[PDB]
Parts: C-alpha cells; structure tokens; sequence
DNA sequence: TTTTTTT
C-alpha cells in the first residue's frame, strides 16, 4: 500500500546543510553572521518571524562551490518541496537559535510562565510550533526560475503543488483576519495537568478525554478544557488574485485564487493594488463528505511566503537631483505627456493638482480641503483623453473613468454589504473623468456630493478623500464662439465653483503650429521618444509630489492680504464682466479657497516652509491663462 | 492480467508493426528533454489511426472497441513502456518519477459504428471505445485531480504513498479508494501528506450537446460528457462543436441499490474521452507552394491590385472600395512605443450608398473574405454592445461585438442606421483601441462600414459628410470614407445586367442547367492564404521617403481649402501611415515603398478630398 | 435584499 521509492535527496543532510548555511552566511558582501543576528533578535522577541531568502541559499552554495564542497541544493529542494523543507528549516532555527540578549517579558507570557510551571511539574513535552513564536517566511530568487518568475492563475498547473512559485494578479478579495489554533491547549482538573494537541488541519476534532498520566494513575475519566491563554493561536487570513487583464486569452475570464496569509503576513495586503506573492503551491484538502464526492479531484491554495505590491535617504537624494536640475515646476509639467506636444499650461495644473494644497481643519470645527480639483474642455483631437489616460498612469492609485461607462454611483460607491467605488480606489489618488461633457447631471450631483466635501452619504459613509480631474469636449463637440464660455461649457455653476480651475483649449488652424506639431508626432512616431527637455522618471516624479505633499506650507499676513485684494477684484470683475462671452462665473470665496489650496500646491512644489504670494499670483495666473486662452480666439 | 499483459504485448507489437507511433512517443520523450534543459514540455499523450491498430491486429482494434477497458489500459502501458525505455530520462525529478506519467492512447479515423451522436450513443456503446461529435455544452470549470496522496511519516525516513483511482477515469470498475490522506503511517509514525510528490492531474468533465442541425424538430438534442484529462482538459468550451474519442461507461447503481426504492432511475452514463478534438465545422493553411506562388504574386506590378481584383470579383463597381478593403485585411502595420503610446493595426472604411447599390452586399463579402469578421447591422446594432457585452450569468462579463475578432475586421451594414451614441462607442474602438466600463475590452478591431445616406439617396450638392449621418469626427476616426451609391447609366445599366445574368448563367460543376445548386485572380482561399502570409512574414515599416510623401500628404489636406470627407488631422497622418504600411504588407515588403505610401494616401484622397 | 436590467 507503501511503496517506498528512494529519491536522489535525503531529508536528514539537507537540514545539516541548512542548519550550516543558518550559521554561516553572513551579508559580508553587503558589508555576527546575518541570520545568527536575526535569530537573535527572535530570541529577544523583537522579531516575530523569519523570512529565509532563496537568494541567499543560492549565494551559499555558489560559495560551497567555490569551496568545492558539493551544494545539497537547497534553493532547488526548496522549489522541489518548500513545505517539507519549511518544517526543517525551523527544526535548523531552533537548533541555531541563540540566547535572547534582552529579556523576552516572561512574566507578561502568561504562556511562557505556565510553561516553566509546567516544566517544573512534569519533572516534547510540549508542540515545538508552541514553543516557536516566530513564523517562518520565503523571499522569492533573484533572477539571474519557477520562484523568480510570476505566474498567472491559469498558466499555474497541479504540478506546481509541493512548490514555491510567485503569482502576478489583480486582488479580487481579503478575507477578514481569523485566530487560527496552531497549537490547541486542554486542561483537566482531575489531573492537574495540561495535555497540547497541536492542530495543523482546517477543521480539527478536540481531544475530549484527558491525556494525562496522573488522570491514567488516578484512573478518573477527566473532562479536558480547552485554555485561551495556554492555546497557541495565530491570524488567518485568505486572499483571492484575479489573473490580469492582459493576462486572461480573449474570451475569456479572470480566475481568482485563494491564497493562505498567517501570522504576520496577515492583513499586509490591499485590493487595490496588484501583487508579487512568492507562496509554496499546495493542494487544498477536500472536507470529509465533500471529498466523498470529489474523489479524486483535490481542491488547490497558495500560502503566500513573500507578499510585494507594485504600487527616505535616497528618496531625498532623487528629490535633490530634480532641484539640482532646477526649475521643478516646470520640469515635471513637461514631464508630464512627453509624447503630448503643448498644453504645458495644463500639464502645471496637473502637477499642481497632484502636489495638492494644504487641508485645514480649524478648531471650531470647520474643515476645509486641501485637495485640488481640475477640470479639462477641449476641442475633439487635443489630446484630452491621451492626457487623461497619461494622468492616471502617472498617479499610483489614480483611476480613469469615463461618463458613459460608469454610472456616477458606481463610480462612487458601487452597489452589488458596500464595497468601494472608483471613487474609493481613487482614495489618496486622482480619480479621471474622460468625456467628462458626456456624463449625466444626475450622477454629476453624485460627484458635486464629493467634490466639496471628500466624504460620501449613503447608511454607510467613507472619508473617500482625492483630487478629481475632468475631461470634456465643449457643447455640440467642439468650442462656439458665440457660444459664452459657460455655455461651452454646459456645466452647473455649483460644478464650476466646486473645481479650483477648469482649462479651455480651442483648435484653430494654424501653419507653424501644425508643422511643429506634425513634427513632434512624426518624431514620436519613427522613434518612441518625443523629440525634446528630458521629462522625469514616474517614479521620481511620484516622490517629489509625496516631498511636496510633504511641505504642508501655511499662508503668511502679506499672502492674506494679497489674496484678500483678487478676492475683492475677482468679485467686482464678475459684477462688471456679467457679459457672458466673457463671464466666466461670478467670484467665489470658496474660489479664493480653491485659490489658497492652489498656491499652497505651489509653495509645496517649491519645497517652501510657507505659502507665497508668487504661488497665489501663479494660481491666478492659472486661472487667467484659463480665461485667455479662450480670449485669443 | 494474463489477458492484459498480452494485450500489452500486442500493443507492443502494434508499434513494431507502426515505427512512427513509436518514434513518436520518443519524440514527445527527447522534446521533453530537450525543452527541460532549454528552459514547454510535451503531455505524455498519443494518438494512433484506428485503422493502424486495424492493420496491426484486427482482432486487437475490434478488441479495443468492444472492452476498452480491458484493451485501452493494456496497451496504453505497452505504450508507457516503450516510451520509458525510449527515453533517456535523464536527471528525472522525484516528483517526475512519483508522477510517472502514463501514455494514453487514442485512435484517429475510420470509426464507423463507433462513430456516434448523443441521440444515438446507445447502451451497448456504454463499456465499449466510441467516438462522439458533438458541440460542446455545460463545460466542467478545470479541477486538478489527485493521482496518488504521496506522504512521508515523519522521521521515518521513507515516503509512504496511497493511490487513489475513479471510476469516470479509469475504464475499468474499481472499488472506490478511500481518497483520504492516511493520517498515521502503516509504520505507525504518524503521517503527513507530501505536497508536489502527490501527483494532481487536472480533470475536466465536459457534456456535448448534440449539433442542433442534427437535433430532431420538437426535441432537445441529447447531452453526453467526456471525460477529460491532463491535456484534453479545457480543450473545447461550450457552444463551439467537437469530436471525441471516448468510451461510454455504464455508471452508478442505476435504481438496483437498496436506496432507491423507486428504481426508476437508469445506470448513469458517461463517456470517458481518449482525446478531444476541436472542429471548425476558418483559418487559412499555408504551404511552400502556394508560398512561391504568393513571392510571384507580390513580385507582380500590381500585387496589390491583383489581390484586391481577385476580392468580391462578381461585385461590381467597387473594386475601389476593395482595394480599401484589401489595405484594411493587412491593416497596416500595429507598433506599442516605449513611451506606451498604441499604432493601429487596423485600418477603418467606410462607404455611403442607397439601399440596394450593393456597398453592404460588398461589407458582406468582406466578411466572407476575412478569415474572421464581424457583422452588424446600424438597424439592430447598439454601439454600447459592440464595445462591450453584459451577462446576467454574479454577472459575467462578455466582449462586445467590436471586441469580438479584436484583430479581425467588423463589417457593418447600415452603419449611418445606426446611432451617434453608438457611433461614440465605436469611436472608442476606432481611436483609442479599447473599450472602458469599470471593466476594460480591447477594441483595436478594423472597422468597415457600409451606410447609406440620411436622405437614402446621395446628393451631389449636398456634402458627403452631410449625406452621411456618421459626425465630422467619426469621419476622422475612420481611416477612409467613401461615397459607393446606386446610380442609373445606359452602358453601365447594360454590364451591370450582364453581370447579374452571368451570376445566374454561372453553372455549379455538379448541378447542370435546370439544376438546383446543391487579369488572373487568386482563388479566395489563396488569397485568404496572402493576407494572413503577408501579416505572418512582412512587417512593413516607415522609411524616410516614404514618411515624407505621408506627412507631405497629411500636411497638403490640412492646408487645402477643397472640401473633405472627414476634417484633416494629425489623425489622419497616422491612418496615411498605416495604409501605407498596408499596401507594403500586401506587396510583402519589409520597408514600406515611397510610391505606395503615395498610393496609400491616393487611397485616402479618394476617401477625403475627392476620387484618386 | 437589492440592484440591475432585460424583457
């Protein structure tokens, strides 16, 4: 019924060499050995797991080879069996553990002073998974290949069980964190003594019958109780990876995958964001009744062993790199849709957008956001959806949009027990609206809903804070002017006062900037790089927007008073310009607010301590550029 | 057992008596290798001809049909020990050699009575090698199987391993395994379940409904599932038709259990598939001949003429527009940048025409002539739905018609019938090459247009983007418009009734005259056969002079003042570009010739400004 | 239960 089959590999010299290895490599290239440092930083309970990197082994036995030595393969076994080999490499720690340098609290381990006690009455006594506090952890090979190289859902296969393998998807779902008995602790009062049960199943049968020899030599039928304090147990929590979209064949749907997270890799992930897991490919057991009838056929998990999502001293270096390169406004607005020819105006606005102002909150109580908002009204073919496109590409958490593919609930909140809308994901993010023209009023009350104050009513309520950008094509397709700019518009005015600007761009023939433009696109398009300036990295450009963000400058006396003045000009320039071909819409103090959010943006982007009042004239200065470009016609 | 090893014998001596079965079982084995050590490794499955196993033994095929279960897995370890003697096996993985993978066996061709529908799969069939065609209905989602709960007791230092075996995927009866992983050892030690030593081979379990065509009037065409495993898993979905060789196995207690005192119920019966065959009923097929004969055919002065002359040859009058359509089946040529910016690959026409001037019937050789296409009609086709699909199924999502053959082109007919909204829909197909909800389908697929105008007859005073009903900017989005409508001439009356007297005069080889049925052009699957030759093998690509004559031309149709189908746009330069692109995929060309990026923007002069 | 949306 056993048929043993001896295999080119023994369990016993592969833990020798793993044990070697925990005590000998060091990062001596990267500079006690390393691993002998964090065992004992498990051993003063500072580290609460351990995480054995693929690499290192790899890097150990390319020094056993260097020796001579001939390498057990240990990163290999581990691909091989990573779930048998995880059970050795803890049997390794312990044996390699040292002595805690700081004391570990025992008197507060209600578990470790009824242990000694325990000790001292029983003179494996009891699980070493009771004894160990740490969880053990796999960081995915470096490449230089199952482990280096992510999968999808569908391209993983049953063979894979048995080993570590990283996946690339879309998180579908986290299951809520759960305790998990990783050892079960009874107790019977008959006996005086405490019998473990440890508990390595999905579901387990409690021992219900006391174990105890002093119950056996009493000959009493104890009644075994299970202890909280004496049970080991452990976070459990589940994910489900959706394959990604260019991943799925055409035709066909996503498949999610549950996937195992304990310990501390609990609650590490988020749905939003697509994920890196490195996890050893394991069967999923079938429940007694239901294997009866799946025969065969097993159900099948992942137990993530090193959890990375896509989206400090060198992030200060990088940031001082963009100032050296100097003008940083500017540069990042150029930066900003390389490939788009113009609009840096608008690109400014963006970056702005994306710095954002600073969020005040006063005493009283009145709260008045920081978030900026921006809106986009364009010509057909002036690049408004390609730069809305650009924008959320740039922004980590940013999600595009479009007025008739989502309706304005959904993109709130969608509807299936609530769960986020594109609004929610747009959280600490920029959520885009192309077509923005195209989009219903109705659901347009649903954005104005947000856009003033960044929580949503339903009840169920989410701070939902971001910064909102709009794209729209002018009334009838195209700009009239005849049409009044707010006519061209075609938008509420509670919708114009709730953005902090809104850009106008018209198209006008003209030779030179069509030979210019045609230029820069024939450029692009022999040779993906624009022709010319050289824009930022995303990256870097993300993390001065964070150092900006950062900044968090407040407004001085001059400042005020500066803001003050254009608040009482823009105010009497709309009582004197109610003409509509050139009304814009009346002056709002939410708009001087919108204003201050602005120059607060811009003080950020200059890294200053304060607001300026350059940066409330650059707003403005936005604002009427905003105005002018409609005026030159 | 006896029996079996001389079925194994015999099967043995059936790859004797047939050495390509056997060089092939040491082919999938020395690729296996080979693609182990190169990084892709080929299922240890063979198929053989029915009529082989035939000629080896007679007695031994009509044995296989009438006992599959005491034939097929006899020979089928004949196979697997021919193959692991074949094999070199060299540095097996334990995990390999715990698998130790069988060669299956499946007969190909020749299966007469065997040959089966589901309405006429019988019982005597069950417990007998059939083969059933069917489409596919109620496919089973792909659930890994286990084909032993390999474990090793701790510290015991060896693997004790328990196999387990099902009735659906082992021809013969079994006694049901446990399929429980031992919790102690047969040591004592206790147990552990060895993951990745355990062997899980997927298993999909698929009913084939029978062809409806086949499906007798007021009756349900009758449903059987196929067994499927390892590779014949997820071989066919549903709705699409397919052909298995699998024995039907009678199943199940049937009503004679205690249990069912009713014992209505009948045995259950499900057939367990050797092999899986997808069935067109398409896609062209290449060869070296028709390779040359395609090298001459671009070598002709007119390759691109020749082939667009040779498409909708009965039509007639639109031998322009085919040249569009045969510059659209290249589609240009389709580039992602690193900056990420998106080149089409497909190219958009279309044509304005009163009913009845065959511009549809055009649209609809078209679709004839694509090896995939979609059709639509601007009546009964909504633009959200060709950009995207809903099902209610939670729901499932479906791709829209445009996303549907996201290469292949779609043909529209009526598409000034249909809506602006749909248009707009479309006009995210046709720019940004995909669809957004809040899921996303790629819609990069070409788009030809058949129309007509809003008035139903064309007006020369009137623009032929005020006849059309499409916006100034749809124009734009398409890469060519043209303006084919019926017209009334005396000479031209004459040819076109000759034409369609020809068309009836036309005589099919096997029906004569008073029969009911049932220069030089390229047969359309030859042609079919250069298209997907020159998107396989040429890759056109800009040149300087090239590129020049195409921003020359762009630049010269945003300076003319002469009215234009569509606006004049950067747009459009890039449509010039990747006709262009087109014409040299068509002439089979690396490099896109100067004079042909000045004929792809003559092509698209005759769609904007006025015919070229 | 509650959207969602097809009848």
């Amino acid at each position: 019924a056993l048929p043993s089959i001896q295999l080119p590999v023994d369990y016993n010299n592969l833990f020798n060499e793993i044990t070697d290895f925990l005590v000998t490599f060091k990062q001596d290239t990267l500079s006690g050995p390393k691993y002998m440092a964090m065992l004992q930083k498990v051993a003063n309970r500072e580290l609460n797991s351990v995480i054995i990197d693929l690499d290192d082994i790899l890097q150990y036995q390319n020094e056993k080879f260097l020796q001579g030595t001939q390498a057990d393969d240990l990163v290999s076994a581990i691909q091989q069996n990573a779930n048998h080999f995880t059970e050795l490499f803890c049997r390794a720690i312990d044996n390699n553990m040292p002595l805690p340098t700081k004391e570990i609290d025992y008197k507060d381990d209600v578990l470790d002073v009824i242990l000694n006690q325990r000790r001292l009455r029983n003179e494996e006594l009891f699980p070493p998974n009771l004894t160990r506090r740490y969880f053990l952890y796999f960081k995915p090979l470096s490449q230089n290949a199952i482990s280096s190289k992510p999968l999808s859902v569908r391209q993983i296969k049953g063979d894979f069980l048995g080993q570590l393998i990283t996946v690339r998807g879309i998180i579908t779902r986290v299951s809520d964190v759960k305790p998990a008995v990783e050892v079960i602790a009874y107790t019977c009062d008959q006996c005086g003594y405490e019998v473990f049960q440890e508990v390595n199943s999905r579901t387990f049968t409690p021992l219900s019958e006391c174990t105890s020899e002093e119950c056996s030599q009493n000959q009493t039928k104890g009644q075994l109780f299970m202890s909280t304090r004496a049970s080991k147990f452990s976070a459990f929590q589940e994910c489900k990876i959706q394959e990604l979209s260019q991943q799925v064949p055409v035709g066909h749907i996503p498949r999610s995958l549950n996937i195992h997270v304990n310990g501390t890799l609990v609650r590490s992930l988020s749905p939003g964001d697509i994920v890196d897991v490195t996890g050893i490919f394991l069967p999923a057991p079938y429940t007694g009744f239901k294997a009866l009838k799946a025969g065969l056929l097993t159900e099948t998990y992942l137990e993530a062993q090193f959890v990375r999502q896509h989206k400090t001293s060198d992030v200060e270096e990088r940031v001082m790199e963009l100032i050296t390169s100097g003008d940083v406004y500017n540069r990042l607005a150029k930066s900003i849709a390389p490939e788009i020819y113009g609009n840096l105006d608008v690109k400014k606005a963006l970056l702005l957008l994306l710095v954002g102002g600073v969020d005040k909150r006063v005493g009283d109580g009145m709260k008045i956001r920081g978030d900026i908002n921006v809106c986009l009204m364009g010509d057909p073919g002036v690049a408004k959806s390609q730069l809305l496109k650009a924008i959320c590409k740039i922004s980590p958490r940013g999600v595009y949009t479009t007025g008739k593919g989502s309706s304005g609930v959904g993109l709130t909140a969608a509807v299936m027990i609530l769960e986020g809308g594109a609004l929610v994901l747009a959280d600490n993010g920029i959520c885009c609206i192309d077509e923005f023209d195209k989009m219903d009023e109705s659901d347009r009350t649903a954005i104005h809903e947000v856009m003033e104050q960044q929580t949503i009513s339903i009840n169920t309520t989410l701070n939902a804070r971001t910064s909102i950008l709009a794209a729209a094509n002018p009334l009838y397709g195209r700009y009239n002017p005849r049409l009044s700019p707010l006519d061209n518009i075609n938008l509420p005015a509670a919708l114009l006062s709730r953005f902090d600007i809104l850009f106008l761009m018209l198209d006008i023939p003209s030779r030179d900037d069509d030979e210019k433009l045609a230029e820069h696109v024939t450029y692009v398009h022999m040779h993906n790089k624009q022709p010319d300036f050289t824009p930022v990295e995303p990256s870097k450009m993300r993390e001065y927007i964070a150092y900006a963000k950062t900044k968090r400058p407040v407004m001085s006396e001059a400042v005020n008073d500066y803001v003050v003045q254009a608040y009482i000009r823009l105010r009497q320039d709309s009582k004197r310009e109610m003409d509509s071909k050139f009304s814009f819409g009346q002056a709002t103090p939410r708009t001087l607010l919108g204003i201050i959010r602005l120059s607060q943006a811009l003080a950020k982007l200059r890294l200053a301590d304060m607001v300026d009042i350059d940066d409330v004239e650059e707003a403005l200065r936005l604002v009427r550029v905003s105005k002018e470009s409609l005026y030159q016609e | 057992d006896a029996v079996f090893g001389d079925r194994v014998r015999r099967f043995q001596e059936f790859l004797d008596t047939f050495t390509s079965y056997r060089d092939s079982v040491r082919s999938i084995q020395v690729y296996n290798s080979n693609n182990a050590a190169n990084y892709n490794i080929l299922p240890h499955r063979i198929i053989i001809s029915l009529d082989d196993l035939r000629e080896f033994d007679r007695s031994f095929w009509s044995g296989i049909l009438v006992e599959p279960a005491y034939f097929i897995p006899p020979a089928e370890k004949a196979l697997t020990d021919l193959a692991d003697s074949m094999d070199d096996v060299p540095h097996p993985n334990a995990s390999a050699v715990s698998s130790r993978h069988p060669w299956k066996l499946s007969f190909k061709g020749s299966f007469g009575a065997h040959a089966l529908s589901p309405r006429t799969l019988t019982a005597q069939h069950l417990n007998k090698l059939v083969s059933v065609e069917g489409i596919v209905t109620k496919t089973s989602l792909v659930r890994p199987k286990l084909i032993r709960s390999v474990h090793y007791a701790a510290k015991t230092g060896r693997f004790h391993y328990r196999d387990y075996t099902d009735a659906t995927t082992t021809l013969t009866t079994r006694i049901p395994t446990p399929a429980i992983y031992p919790t102690e050892d047969t040591e004592g030690n206790k147990l552990t379940t060895e993951y990745g030593y355990s062997t899980f081979i997927d298993h999909q379990r698929i009913t084939v409904q029978e062809m409806p065509e086949m499906a007798p009037a007021g009756q349900l065409p009758r449903s059987i599932d196929v067994i499927l495993d390892d590779d014949l898993v997820d071989k066919t979905k549903p709705g699409d038709r397919v052909n298995v060789v699998g024995v039907f196995k009678s199943l199940g207690a049937g009503g004679m259990n205690q249990s069912n005192s009713n014992t209505l119920i009948g045995f259950k019966t499900l057939i367990l598939g050797n092999t899986v065959y997808p069935l067109h009923a398409a896609r062209q097929m290449l060869t070296d001949f028709d390779i040359r004969n395609i090298n001459k055919l671009s070598k002709k002065k007119d390759i691109f003429d020749i082939l667009s002359q040779s498409l909708a040859p009965s039509i007639y009058g639109h031998d322009h527009i085919k040249k569009a359509i045969l510059l659209m089946l290249m589609g240009g040529v389709e580039k992602n940048l690193e900056n990420g910016s998106h080149l089409r690959g497909d190219i958009n026409i279309l044509m304005v025409g009163d009913p009845s001037t065959a511009k549809s019937q055009l649209l609809r050789f078209v679709l004839n002539t694509a090896s995939l296409a979609i059709a639509t009609t601007g009546r009964g086709s909504s633009g959200v739905g060709l950009t995207a699909a809903v099902t209610t199924d939670e729901r499932r999502l479906e791709a829209g018609a445009m996303v549907l053959a996201d290469r292949g082109v779609v043909c529209i007919d009526e598409f000034d019938k249909m809506t602006d909204v749909d248009r707009v829909a479309i006009h995210e197909v046709m720019e940004q090459q995909t669809v957004t909800i809040h899921t996303t389908l790629n819609a990069r697929c070409s788009v030809i247009a058949a129309a007509n105008p809003v008035f139903g007859q064309y007006d020369v005073n009137r623009d032929p983007h005020q006849n059309i009903a499409l916006p100034d900017s749809l124009l734009s989005r398409f890469d060519l418009l043209f303006v084919v409508t019926d017209d009334i001439n005396e000479i031209r009356d004459r040819s076109i009734s000759e034409h369609v007297l020809r068309t009836h005069r036309y005589l099919p080889p096997g029906y004569l005259e008073g029969e009911p049925v049932r220069p030089k052009l390229v047969t359309i699957p030859f042609l079919r056969k250069y298209v997907q030759y020159a998107k396989e093998r040429v890759i056109p690509q800009l040149t300087q002079e090239a590129i020049n004559v195409i921003v020359k031309n762009y630049t010269d149709l945003r300076n003319d003042d002469n009215t234009k189908k569509s606006p004049i746009t950067a747009r459009t330069l890039e449509t010039l570009i990747r006709l262009a692109t087109a014409h040299a995929k068509v002439r089979l060309s690396k490099t896109v010739n100067k004079v042909d990026a000045k004929v792809a923007a003559n092509l698209l002069r005759f769609a904007l400004l006025g015919e070229d």
